[PDB]
């Protein structure tokens, strides 16, 4: 019933909160000033890029893609945590559960990754750094083309205005997937999904009564998701074959072989 | 395969 949907709405709440280290809340305190906190050091080229490597962690593009790698590593690593809080995942079959990460990671990446932007940038290192759209364009090619489609999605996404509550639900619902390729045992899956998508449709009609077809507008972007993750893989695929001074994590080789 | 993977499930 209503209450046990509100219950699973609350316990994810709690869980994202948790696992990730900075939320939408936040992030958007900080893009609109609200924060009391020191502002983001901007990076807007290559000299601030150079001045502010103090606040942050061989040639340019290749070490902000190398930076941006360092940090997807980490992502992947919280969403790990955060999915093993869904109730029913650890229960599934092993193989199942690291298919739906493998699949689902780089989804809920660009998902989050829109709570830390607006039209002009992006913050970075939780929230210290904000490192421009025009400069990460500017980047030589293929580099160029890296970042300008998550851009490009998030500008519609945050159109929705999603906080942090519904964002614990619909990221859940994008893990359980139930028509990933190779899946052993889809019922199971599905059967948590659809009990997930009844939390967030509730959830959507409780927390934004004003917005009607939130839901529905939001299930639609579930596909939208897809496709950048295509788009990415492959610029993915150009970079690992066109350049060779730079390594792929690991955790990453893992994921990317065979997908999609 | 999957070995990082797996080991940050089980963790």
């Amino acid at each position: 019933e209503s209450a046990d949907l509100r219950a699973l709405a609350k316990h994810l709440y709690d869980s994202y909160i948790k696992s990730f280290p900075l939320t939408k809340a936040k992030a958007r305190a900080i893009l609109t000033g609200k924060t009391t906190d020191k502002s983001p050091f901007v990076i807007y080229d290559m000299n601030s890029l150079m001045m502010g490597e103090d606040k942050i962690k061989k040639e340019v593009a290749i070490r902000i893609f190398q930076g941006c790698q360092f940090r997807s590593v980490e992502a992947v690593q919280e969403i790990t945590e955060y999915a093993k809080s869904i109730p029913g995942f650890v229960n599934l079959d092993l193989n199942d559960q690291v298919t739906l990460l493998k699949y689902g990671v780089h989804e809920i990446i660009y998902t989050m990754l829109a709570s830390l932007m607006n039209k002009d940038g992006v913050l970075i290192s939780e929230g210290q750094g904000f490192m421009t759209r025009e400069f990460l364009k500017s980047l030589r090619k293929p580099f160029g083309d890296f970042m300008e489609p998550k851009f490009e999605f998030a500008v519609k996404f945050n159109a929705l205005e999603l906080d942090d509550s519904d964002l614990a639900i619909f990221i859940a619902v994008i893990i359980l997937s139930g028509d990933r390729p190779g899946l052993l045992n889809v019922k199971p899956i599905e059967d948590i999904q659809d009990n997930l998508l009844q939390a967030l449709e509730l959830q959507l009609k409780l927390n934004h009564p004003e917005s009607s077809q939130l839901f529905a507008k939001l299930l639609q972007k579930m596909t939208d998701l897809r496709q950048i993750v295509t788009e990415h893989v492959q610029l993915l695929q150009v970079i690992k074959k066109t350049e060779t001074d730079m390594s792929l994590h690991p955790l990453l080789q893992e994921i990317y072989k065979d997908l999609y | 395969r999957h070995k990082i993977l797996h080991r940050l499930l089980q963790e």
